[PDB]
Order: structure tokens, then C-alpha cells, then sequence
């Protein structure tokens, strides 16, 4: 029944402004205070501030100058507004139905939350480079090759094995931010004698600039 | 504010044991505590406040225990379902987090498949010279990786990251990487990535000389 | 006088008389205290206690009572039965039959800008120390005291 | 305040002073009683009657008016009137001419 | 949740202190009475005001205001204020200063069982005709109605 759903930019540049909005539905934002929390990458959870179901405002005094939040009961939708943004405010931001008895209140309800990421990188095309082992120095039943997607952005990119032959024997490690740019590593599982001599190739896309690439693996 | 942390940082239980989660304040939390399930890419549920409150819709092997600065959550029965992390927080003074308590299903011991692979010749066109190093499908997650070039150990430009439990064997998988230019990898020739893990007691190793 | 009407629900709607109007929770609220001596009934030697009716004249600033008087027909300022307006709890603490309170709750004056105004009567009995000595030669030095009775030096300042 | 009003509507918005403020009914009240002793306006020798001018200083915990003072900008104390809440009945026992109970109902710090 | 809060709502949600707790209005409310004597204050022969301290135990069924302690956590008493509950109005009709009522309107107990218990302090100043033929060795026939 009660359902949150956060929704905004996923990039914004630093010293921009930031605004999301929490629509509501199952409730009514006049009977019900709305949290925002945010979750910084790599840290724990902290409450922002909460719209009250009065209409009144109360802000994290490390942010009442940084934020301002505001509500429309008609649509049933929350919103937050920050400015001043630094990169340290990249992070999962949820709006939460708080929960109260006498005076004390609590967090209930999670929305599903939107990934805000404070970068000013401009969208970069990735780079393929093969991976293949310095020898064939087994004669391994299955020996693990991969391609290497560097220099990336922003985030996602798609990495597939000869499209849909990926098959389960594919891993895509989570990606790594380097000098304000994504990198990411794929891997395939295949035999020793298959990979010097068929076509094997990883297929790699980046929605951010409709990108396409392949690399064929090669020694 | 109430510090708080969480005990342990990472748990690993097979389906159906019981299991605790403790978490301790730095101050008394006067039972304030509540209980959340975050799973990726899911919105929150909260499980338990007042430390003792069960949220309603949420299955009754969820319990909470607890007083003055020490509380626990309890799962009676681990089900597949309850894999997740779990945060405890505090709403009576202030509102802190702990940093949660990852949960994940027990998996038998599976040694790493370690690989190298040297840059390419297409990358060295470019100028780059990222070595990469793959640990696929390890047990436990712990794990540890040092980069030697020409026998001297280097530091400076290694990253890594590590899959979460694979969906059909709960095992993990790591990558990791040597950023380098063209001139410090043309200034060496011996590459190596060492691999330590629970399984053995002397490191894996995987090598290479020059390009492929 | 529809405007008067008009003005006065619109400043108590959502008014709070019981908390006390400081914007930030540390800002202070100033009370001007004065005193109007109407007449010293007299002074009591043997229970040492002197009676006098007096009018307080205090004044502070309510910014919740604030309003701009041309928005409103021009009224530049308003009378409140003081009720229903927060008041500072200024008590004789000297008081020695335990009438701290005032003798009468009259309406407050309230200027557009927030400053309100209150001079409400008062009938005190307070103790005085009877300097025995000179008697009938005599001069007796006694003192009131007000002071709000609950809201700290942090909460409430008094002024001359 | 608004911050204050807001806290003082919603600790009273269902508050009972009928019964005692604790969190289960086998719990107890304890009060902290202290007496202070302003004036000693009266001795009456004849009719064997003191009258004294005093303070008292009761000081408990009541567990439904507890908040969190981030939720209301940092308020940390408020004063309310004492007759919103439940009071131990302290009587004067050994009351010769005067009122047994409290009957200046200044305002509470809670 | 505390229990008397459930025990007061209960008994008191649909309750008229008004109406006098008999299920027709025939029947007699009995009232147990027991003044209790604190201290004889004075006895003032020129104002002929016998000055008292007294506790007026009053005890009587109300059976609107009957529970279980099995019910209620246990509970054996509840203390409600006076106001709320039905009371018989006692006075003293001898008094001399107009001062019919008590001097503090202590709570009620509410037992189980519906048994009701009113105990306030009272301080009262009554007629008493003093013969003071005799004094100083004179004994005075003081009386409370
Ligand atoms: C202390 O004061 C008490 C109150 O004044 C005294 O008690 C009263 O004493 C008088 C003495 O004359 C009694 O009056 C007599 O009562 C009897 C009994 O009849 C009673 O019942 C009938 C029928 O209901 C009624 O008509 C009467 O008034 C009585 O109530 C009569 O036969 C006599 O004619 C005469 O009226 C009072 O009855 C009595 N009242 C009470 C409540 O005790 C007490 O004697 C004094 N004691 C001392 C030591 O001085
Ligand atoms: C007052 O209430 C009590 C509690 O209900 C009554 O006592 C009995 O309680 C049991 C509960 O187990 C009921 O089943 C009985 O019907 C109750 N009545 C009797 C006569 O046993 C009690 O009767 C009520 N009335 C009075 C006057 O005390």
C-alpha cells in the first residue's frame, strides 16, 4: 500500500543545485511526515531533514543552511532542494514515511531511493583493450580471458560475450573510479585451444554516448 | 550524537541457523532502537523499533532484545530470503546509523582461480599500460593482493574491486589493476600478481615476462 | 470594524500564548520592566511588610504578533486581552502574603511591529526589613523584586 | 517558535494526567522532593501555627514527554503549564490553618 | 503500553458522574462513613468555632465503575480524579464559615470489584455553644453534622 518513489538527475555538477522529488502514494502527506535520509557512498545513512504533515520544516543543522524542503498535498509529491553541492554529497538519497508515537519519531517506510552523483566529468566514450595471458602455459580445460573497459563515462556501461553466447561464465567486477573517470573489468571462461583460434570477442556499450565497441581476443 | 556500531561487519550462515546482530551505542539508547533490511537495489523495510516492536507484514522469526547501550536482532530461522543487510539506528537523540551488517548464505571453500594478463599491445599503442590481475570464484571473501614488478613490490596505482556472492554458487570474485604508463612498464620486464587466501598457507602467484 | 476582526484572527491562528516568542531556540526575549507607584498604602512595622499599589509598564517584542498595518486598513496597533497572548511570568519574589501575581489582567497594547505593551495593576505586599533603630526619626529602605518566575536568565533578560 | 509549538502540540496531542507517567503500571514514580525555606513570615506562639514561605522542588520523569531535540531545531528544555500534566499530590499532613496542597500551579520545566 | 491507561478508558469512556451508580432509580446508594480525627485545631469560645482537622473516609459501590484485575495487568487500584467519578456531595451542614466541602479534592481509588474510595483532607470550623459555666474546668459538647 504505502509506496515512495524518489525521483531526479542522476548527474549534477558541483556548486550546481540539486532537486529531487518524493512522490507519495497510499497516504497523505497532511497525515504523515516525510524524511529525507541520504546515504554517502562508502558511510552509513544520515537523516537530512523532515517535512511535517502541519506543512512545517526541520533540517540536520550541519545542512539547514545547504537544504530546503517543500511539499504539493494536491499531487502528493515532496521535494528537496540542496545547493552549495560538493563532491562528498554523492550518495543514495531516500525520502521516508516517519512513524510517530507522542513526540518521538521514526523512519517506517523506504522509498527505493535515487543515486545522486556530484561529478563534473563530461560522458566519455570507453576504451576495449584485450586481455589475454602472457603464455599459454597450461593446457587448461577452461583458461579465463577478459577485456578491459577504461576511461568511461558515467556510469552504466554493458559488457557482453559474443552477445548472447556470454553464457554463466562471465563475470563483471564493479567498476572503479579513476582520476574522474569509470574503468571497468569483464572476464570470459574458454578453452585454451578455442580462444588463439575462434573469434572470441567481448561486446561492450556505453549508454551515455550510444557507444559500441568489440575486441577479439589475440596473443 | 549516539555512536554507534555494529558487530559483525560481515556474517556468513548457513539457511535455518539462528543468528544475533548486536549493536552497541555509545550512550544509553533508552530501547530507541529500531531495525531495518536494506537488500541492493531495494527500497528498505524496516523490521523492528522499540527494540522490541515488530513491524507489521514482517515475519515473526525476526525478535529484538536489548537494554541500556547493548541490543541485538535475532533470526530465529535463516531463510534465503533474509540475506541482506541489516542496520541498526537510534531516533532519541539526534539519528544515527550503524554501518550494518552484511549477511550471507555459507559457502563450502573454493580457492581462487588467479590469472594475469599483461597490456596489450592495443592499449600500448595508446600510451596505457594497465596490468590487470583476476581472482574468480574464491572463498571466503577474504583476501589480500600485492603487485611486484621486477621483484620490487609496488603500490601506487593499484585498485581492485570484488563481485558480491554469485547468485548460483555464493562464491565471489575480485579483479584488480596496475595503472601505468608506457615508460614505467617498458622499464620492467618481470610481472607478477600474488594472491593470498585462506585456503593455502603460502600465497598463489601468477607471471609473466615482457608482452604476450 | 470587519479589518480589526480580520487582523486578530489572523494573528492567533496558529498562535501559541504558552510558548514563549524566541525565533532561534537561543535568542532571549528582552522585558523591559517599569514600575508606576499609584500609592504606598503603608508600611507594617510589626509583620514588616509594606503595601503598595503600583502598575508594572512592561514591554517586549512578540515577532508573532507582527503585521503590516497597510496590508490591514491602516491598523497601526491593537488591544489583546492579555490572556491570550504569551506573557512573561514577572512575579514579586519579595512577596509576603504569596500574591505573586498582578491584581489584574488588562489587555495588552500590541504595535504593528511586534512590541507589545502591558501595564497591568498591581496590589503587593512585599517585606521590607524595618530598620528599628532611629524610630520615629526613622527612613526605611524597601525593595521589590520582580522577577520572572520560571524562564531562566537564558530564556527571559530583564531590563530597567 | 515555531519549532516549540510544534513540540508542544504533538507531546499533548493524546496525553493522559490521569494516569501515572510511567511506562508500565508495576513500575513506580519516584520523585525527587526537595523542601526550600524562603521566609519565616510567622511564628504564632498562641495558636501554636507556623507560617513559612517555601519552595517545592519536585523533580520526576514522565516517559510519554520524552522527544528528540534534532526533530525541533535543538530544543533541548521547554516550560508548560503544570496543570497539562500529572502531578504527585504532595499534601501538607500535619496543615493547621492553611491549604493542604499546591495551589500556585507555576509553570513546569520539562 | 501502560495498563492504567486501558483500565481509565474503560471504565471511564461511557461514564456520567452525574447520574448516582444504581441500575433503577429507587435503590439507595450506601455510603460507608469514617471521620477521622487529625487534630482538634482549637475550640474558639468568643467566635464559638470549633476548628478541626479530619479525614473523611467515604466508601461506596459504583458498579459502572467495576473491572477485573485478571483483565488489567494485575491492577488493583486506579487513581482517578474526583471530578471524574460520581461522589455523594457529603458536607458539613454545622460549619460556620461557609466552607461546606473538603480543603483539597484528593483522587479517588477506584478498586476492583467496583468498590470506590474518597479520603480528602478537610479542615473544618463548625458551631459549637460553649458552657462556660464551669470554666476552666468546664467540658464542651462540640458536635459535627
Ligand atoms: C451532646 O449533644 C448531643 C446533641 O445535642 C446530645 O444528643 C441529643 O441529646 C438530646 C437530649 O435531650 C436528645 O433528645 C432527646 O432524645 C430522645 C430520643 O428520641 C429520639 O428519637 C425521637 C424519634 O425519632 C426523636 O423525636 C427525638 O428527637 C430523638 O431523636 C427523646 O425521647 C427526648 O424527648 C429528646 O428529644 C437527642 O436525641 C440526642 N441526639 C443525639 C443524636 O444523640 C447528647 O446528649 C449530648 N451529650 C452530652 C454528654 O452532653
Ligand atoms: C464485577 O466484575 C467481575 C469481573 O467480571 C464479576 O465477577 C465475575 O467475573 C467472571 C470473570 O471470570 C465472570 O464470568 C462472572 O460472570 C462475574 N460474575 C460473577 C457473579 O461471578 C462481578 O460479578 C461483577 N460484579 C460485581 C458486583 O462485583
Amino acid at each position: 500500500e504505502v509506496q515512495l518513489q524518489e525521483s531526479g538527475p542522476g548527474l549534477v555538477q558541483p556548486s550546481e543545485t540539486l532537486s529531487l522529488t518524493c512522490t507519495v502514494s497510499g497516504f497523505s502527506l497532511t497525515s504523515y511526515s516525510v524524511s529525507w535520509l541520504r546515504q554517502p557512498s562508502g558511510k552509513g545513512p544520515e537523516w537530512m531533514g523532515r517535512m511535517w504533515d502541519d506543512g512545517g520544516t526541520v533540517y540536520n543543522s550541519g545542512l539547514k543552511s545547504r537544504l530546503s524542503i517543500s511539499r504539493d498535498t494536491s499531487k502528493n509529491q515532496v521535494f528537496l532542494k540542496m545547493n552549495s553541492l560538493q563532491t562528498d554529497d554523492t550518495g543514495t538519497y531516500y525520502c521516508t514515511r516517519d512513524e510517530r508515537i507522542r513526540a518521538i519519531n521514526w523512519f517506517a517506510y523506504w522509498g527505493q531511493g535515487t543515486l545522486v552523483t556530484v561529478s563534473s566529468a563530461e560522458t566519455t566514450a570507453p576504451s576495449v583493450y584485450p586481455l589475454a595471458p602472457g603464455t599459454a602455459l597450461k593446457s587448461n580445460s577452461m583458461v579465463t580471458l577478459g577485456c578491459l573497459v577504461k576511461g568511461y563515462f558515467p556510469e552504466p556501461v554493458t559488457v557482453t560475450w559474443n552477445s548472447g553466447a556470454l553464457s554463466s561464465g562471465v563475470h563483471t567486477f564493479p567498476a572503479v573510479l579513476q582520476s574522474g573517470l569509470y574503468t571497468l573489468t569483464s572476464s570470459v571462461t574458454v578453452p585454451s585451444s578455442t580462444w588463439p583460434s575462434q573469434t572470441v570477442t567481448c561486446n561492450v556499450a556505453h549508454p551515455g554516448q550510444q557507444h559500441q565497441r568489440w575486441t577479439r581476443k589475440l596473443c | 550524537d549516539i555512536v554507534i556500531t555494529q558487530s559483525p561487519s560481515l556474517l556468513s550462515a548457513s539457511v535455518g541457523d539462528r543468528v544475533t546482530l548486536t549493536c552497541k551505542g555509545s550512550q544509553n539508547i533508552d530501547n530507541y532502537l529500531a531495525w531495518y533490511q536494506q537488500k541492493l537495489g531495494e527500497a528498505p523495510k524496516l523490521l523492528i523499533y522499540k527494540t522490541n516492536s515488530l513491524q507489521t507484514g514482517i515475519p515473526s522469526r525476526f525478535s529484538g532484545s536489548g537494554s541500556g547501550t547493548d541490543y541485538t536482532l535475532t533470526i530465529s530461522s535463516l531463510h534465503s530470503e533474509d540475506l541482506a543487510t541489516y542496520y541498526c539506528y537510534q531516533y532519541i537523540n539526534g539519528y544515527t546509523f550503524g554501518t550494518g551488517t552484511k549477511l550471507e548464505l555459507k559457502r563450502a571453500d573454493a580457492a581462487p582461480t588467479v590469472s594475469i594478463f599483461p597490456p596489450s599491445t592495443e592499449q600500448l599503442a595508446t600510451g596505457g599500460a594497465s596490468v590487470v590481475c583476476l581472482m574468480n570464484n574464491f572463498y571466503p571473501r577474504d583476501i589480500s593482493v600485492k603487485w611486484k614488478i621486477d621483484g620490487t613490490e609496488r603500490r601506487d596505482g593499484v585498485l581492485d574491486s570484488v563481485t558480491d556472492q554469485d547468485s548460483k554458487d555464493s562464491t565471489y570474485s575480485m579483479s584488480s589493476t596496475l595503472s601505468l604508463t608506457k615508460a614505467d612498464y617498458e622499464s620492467h620486464n618481470l610481472y607478477t600478481c600474488e594472491v593470498v587466501h585462506k585456503t593455502s598457507s603460502s600465497p598463489v602467484v601468477k607471471s609473466f615476462n615482457r608482452n604476450e | 470594524s470587519e479589518a480589526e476582526g480580520r487582523l486578530r484572527e489572523k494573528l492567533f491562528s496558529g498562535y501559541d500564548s504558552s510558548v514563549r516568542p524566541a525565533r532561534e531556540v537561543g535568542d532571549r526575549v528582552r522585558v523591559s520592566v517599569g514600575l508606576i507607584l499609584a500609592q504606598l498604602i503603608s508600611l507594617n512595622e510589626k509583620d514588616e511588610e509594606m503595601s503598595t499599589k503600583v502598575y508594572l509598564d512592561l514591554e517586549w517584542t512578540d515577532y508573532r504578533l507582527s503585521w503590516d498595518p497597510a496590508e490591514h486598513d491602516g491598523i497601526d496597533s491593537l488591544r489583546i486581552t492579555a490572556e491570550s497572548v504569551w506573557l512573561p511570568d514577572v512575579v514579586l519574589l519579595n512577596n509576603n502574603d504569596g500574591n505573586f501575581d498582578v491584581a489584574l489582567d488588562i489587555s495588552v497594547v500590541v504595535s504593528s511591529d511586534g512590541s507589545v505593551r502591558w501595564q497591568p495593576p498591581g496590589i503587593y505586599r512585599s517585606s521590607c526589613s524595618i530598620q528599628v533603630t532611629y524610630f520615629p526619626f526613622d527612613w526605611q529602605n524597601c525593595t521589590m523584586v520582580f522577577s520572572s518566575y520560571s524562564y531562566d536568565s537564558s530564556e527571559v533578560s530583564l531590563q530597567t | 517558535s515555531e519549532h516549540e509549538t510544534r513540540l508542544v502540540a504533538k507531546l499533548f496531542k493524546d496525553y493522559s494526567s490521569v494516569v501515572r507517567p510511567v511506562e508500565d503500571h508495576r513500575q513506580v514514580v519516584e520523585v525527587t522532593v526537595g523542601l526550600q525555606l524562603i521566609q519565616l513570615i510567622n511564628v504564632d506562639e498562641v495558636n501554636q501555627i507556623v507560617t513559612t514561605n517555601v519552595r517545592l522542588k519536585q523533580q520526576w520523569v514522565d516517559y510519554n514527554l520524552k522527544w528528540n531535540p534534532d526533530d525541533y531545531g535543538g530544543v533541548k528544555k521547554i516550560h508548560i503549564p503544570s496543570e497539562k500534566i500529572w502531578r504527585p499530590d504532595l499534601v501538607l499532613y500535619n496543615n493547621a490553618d492553611g491549604d493542604f496542597a499546591i495551589v500556585k500551579f507555576t509553570k513546569v520545566l520539562l | 503500553k501502560n495498563e492504567e491507561l486501558r483500565l481509565y478508558h474503560h471504565l471511564f469512556n461511557n461514564y456520567d458522574p452525574g447520574s448516582r451508580p444504581v441500575r433503577e432509580p429507587e435503590d439507595t446508594v450506601t455510603i460507608s462513613l469514617k471521620v477521622t480525627l487529625t487534630n482538634l485545631i482549637s475550640l474558639n469560645e468568643k467566635e464559638e468555632t470549633l476548628t478541626t482537622s479530619v479525614w473523611i473516609g467515604i466508601d461506596w459501590q459504583d458498579y459502572r465503575l467495576n473491572y477485573s484485575k485478571d483483565d488489567f495487568g494485575g491492577i488493583e487500584t486506579l487513581r482517578v480524579p474526583s471530578e471524574l467519578v460520581w461522589l455523594p456531595e457529603i458536607v458539613l451542614e454545622n460549619n460556620i464559615d461557609g466552607q461546606f466541602g473538603v480543603a483539597y479534592d484528593a483522587n479517588v481509588l477506584v478498586y476492583e470489584g467496583g468498590s470506590v474510595t474518597w479520603l480528602p483532607p478537610a479542615i473544618y470550623r463548625s458551631v459549637c455553644a460553649v458552657e462556660v459555666t464551669y470554666f476552666p474546668f468546664d467540658w464542651q459538647n462540640c458536635s459535627l453534622i
